[PDB]
């Protein structure tokens, strides 16, 4: 439904509620092929510019299947080897002797078919160019005579037309080592993405959900080249599949709290640690600490599990009460009093400190609150820009709810003499055990 | 012990369908690609189809085209045509045929026959694009040489023209391709030659087993095969 807000005041962070997400569980492969032409083409008295130019384009289609050739030959390299290994071993399948014929023979009558491989995963394969049929009929004719006939131009533009998706495909192929992402129009196109889509082993939800937000399905998905062998280019797709879908996730902003004094040596600061996406998951909290791993369109979020963690749900507790020994709430600690700001997603928390100028002004209005030293939060509801010394913020504008949970900042609570500030990342049982030994270490002497 | 032999025919009813196929033994399936030829008695050759080695590609002859269907089973290592609406000038012996190119699927990088078969017929009861002699005398120990005449999209503009002997009730065999080399079992004698539009094919010092009928054929241009009249050696 609606998305709102809790900033908490107690803890210089803010948590934004009401998130679908859908997070990757899984790989669906699915094996895209391109029928080639295995072609001998033989010299011919040619001068004129069209024999010239279907020599030049045949001579890119040529050079274009013995790089990719080379390409299968030496491509030992790996970029991700936890995210691409269950296409390559479909493309480890597919080396084998007898089973390019096997996906030759299904595709044989129809654009798309299943195939039962002998390992046997049941995968589905796709013929979505035929460059064999046009080279076999139109061109080979012309230019393999003794001397080259003349072809007219409609011939020379129809093959540069069939043959650039093949050349945009070797190219993408051969500078990433044959694993591209996303996969581009070139690898994959938006009418066969639809219908790859659309003849998935998932739900309705799922398929919708997908193709509504096709850009972000391609942007999490793999391409891997295969082999070329016996006139034909293959190359699986690894498309993302959302197993959990329209899930709760929260968000949370995190900025340093520090003392408020005239001297930056008589000043501790403390800021939470540990910010992110956080994702409801069977019982359980998925966070996600890369930036990158959760792509979100409006309402919706889609993240990867695959390099995240899995968390007890008391975690989520930490925005309300941190000093809860129930769960050890993680933070980091410092005695750099910096100013800085975090636009959240119905908001923004400023944090002010020394001598630097906070300010929110309105394009329509000038500015209503100057911030004063210390850690505080605006809604967006009427305000549209915060300035933090000759740096400007923009506030997110979207609709909906916030709620200011009163709380007393935590930092007036801590010593600064005794405050371990060179101990960076820490929980807080051992900030606390950092207490009770200076403590230790007051008493004897 | 390259074997192909034909199978289907006898006697048929002029319409309905029928099918006939083909079997291989002695070599290499996926590496051979496949033609159906046929021939009326006591008249000239005729080709009908092909396909290439994955039976991807598949390109027909003119004159047959949609009547008939060409298959294959590569792993049941067969070749299958099938005939719909037969007609009572479709009585003739059907060939099998194959060719040595593989992983290639255009027409023009198989477009010889060198492996043929005893043939089946198709009886039903109630053709030369290329141009030969049909008369040719030669007394022993002469030279004489045959014209295969086309007209620059066969034989002309490409140099593709094939040369087979056929004995009077038996299989073709190979003996030019390309336009002058010959393939093994073949003596030096068979040599074949090219000058504008007409492929000439060359026998000297004749014997008596070379009294017979022979044939050409070439690529013509269209993504088809073309075979000649046929011509009647005779010794003396
Ligand atoms: C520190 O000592 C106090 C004294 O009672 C105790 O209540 C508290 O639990 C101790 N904390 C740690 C982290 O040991």
């Amino acid at each position: 439904q609606n998305i709102t807000e809790e900033f908490y005041q107690s803890t210089c962070s803010a948590v934004s509620k009401g998130y679908l997400g859908a997070l990757r569980t899984g790989w669906y492969t699915s094996v895209i092929t391109i029928e080639l032409s295995n072609i001998k083409e033989n010299k011919c008295n040619g001068t004129d510019a069209k024999v010239k130019l279907i020599k030049q384009e045949l001579d890119k289609y040529k050079n274009a299947v013995t790089d990719l050739q080379l390409l299968m030959q030496s491509t030992p390299a790996t970029g991700s080897g936890s995210a691409i290994c269950s296409g390559v071993a479909v493309c480890k399948v597919l080396h084998l002797e007898g089973e390019v014929n096997k996906i030759k023979s299904a595709l044989l009558s129809t654009n798309k078919a299943v195939v039962s491989l002998s390992n046997g995963p049941s995968v589905l394969t796709s013929k979505v160019l035929d460059l064999k049929n046009y080279i076999d009929k139109q061109l080979l004719p012309i230019v393999n005579k003794q001397s080259c006939s003349i072809p007219n131009i409609e011939t020379v533009i129809e093959f540069q037309q069939k043959n650039n998706r093949l050349l945009e495909i070797t190219r993408e192929f051969s500078v990433n080592a044959g694993v591209t992402t996303p996969v581009s129009t070139y690898m994959l196109t938006n009418s066969e993405l639809l219908s790859l889509i659309n003849d998935m082993p998932i739900t309705n939800d799922q398929k919708k959900l997908m193709s509504n937000n096709v850009q972000i399905v391609r942007q999490q998905s793999y391409s891997i080249m295969c082999i070329i062998k016996e006139e034909v280019l293959a190359y699986v797709v690894q498309l993302p599949l959302y197993g959990v879908i329209d899930t709760p996730c929260w968000k949370l902003h995190t900025s340093p709290l520090c003392t408020t004094n005239t001297k930056e040596g008589s000043n501790i600061c403390l800021t939470r640690t540990d910010r992110g996406w956080y994702c409801d998951n069977a019982g359980s909290v998925s966070f996600f600490p890369q930036a990158e791993t959760c792509k979100v369109q409006s309402n919706r979020v889609f993240c990867d599990t695959m390099n995240s963690l899995t968390l007890p749900s008391e975690v989520n507790l930490c925005n309300v009460d941190i000093f809860n020994p129930k769960y050890d709430c993680k933070i980091m600690t410092s005695k750099t009093d910096v100013s800085s700001s975090v636009i959240t997603s119905l908001g923004a928390i400023v944090s002010c400190y020394g001598k630097t100028k906070c300010t929110a002004s309105n394009k329509n209005r000038g500015i209503i609150k100057t911030f004063s030293n210390g850690c505080d939060y605006v809604s967006n509801k009427g305000v549209d820009t915060v300035s933090v010394g000759n740096t400007l913020y923009c506030v997110n504008k979207q609709e909906g709810q916030s709620l200011y949970v009163k709380g007393e900042p935590i930092i007036n609570f801590y010593d600064p003499l005794v405050f371990p500030s060179n101990q960076f990342d820490a929980s807080i049982s051992q900030v606390n055990e950092k207490i009770n030994q200076s403590l230790a270490f007051i008493r004897k002497s | 012990e390259v074997q192909l032999v034909e199978s289907g025919g006898g006697l048929v009813q002029p319409g309905g369908s029928l099918r006939l196929s083909c079997a291989a033994s002695g070599f290499t399936f996926t590496t051979y690609a496949m033609h159906w030829v046929r021939q009326s008695p006591g008249k000239g050759l005729e080709w009908l189809a092909s396909i290439s080695y994955d039976g991807t590609s598949q390109y027909y002859a003119e004159s047959v085209k949609g009547r008939f269907t060409v298959s294959r089973d590569n792993s049941k290592k067969t070749l299958l045509l099938q005939v719909n609406s037969l007609r009572p000038e479709d009585t003739a012996v059907y060939y099998c045929a194959g060719s040595p190119s593989g992983h290639y699927s255009w027409l023009g990088y198989f477009y010889a026959m060198d492996v043929w078969g005893q043939g089946t017929v198709t009886v039903s009861s109630g053709q030369s694009a290329l141009t030969q002699p049909a008369s040719v005398s030669g007394s022993p120990g002469q030279s004489i040489t045959i014209s295969c005449t086309g007209a620059s999209s066969d034989v002309g503009g490409y140099d593709y023209v094939s040369w087979y002997q056929q004995h009077p009730g038996k299989a073709p065999k190979l003996l030019i391709y390309d336009v002058s080399d010959r393939p093994s079992g073949v003596s030096n004698r068979f040599s074949g030659s090219k000058s504008g539009n007409t492929a000439s094919l060359t026998i000297s010092g004749l014997q008596t087993e070379d009294e017979a009928d022979y044939y050409c054929s070439s690529y013509t241009s269209k993504n088809t095969l073309i075979f000649g009249g046929g011509t009647k050696l005779t010794v003396l």
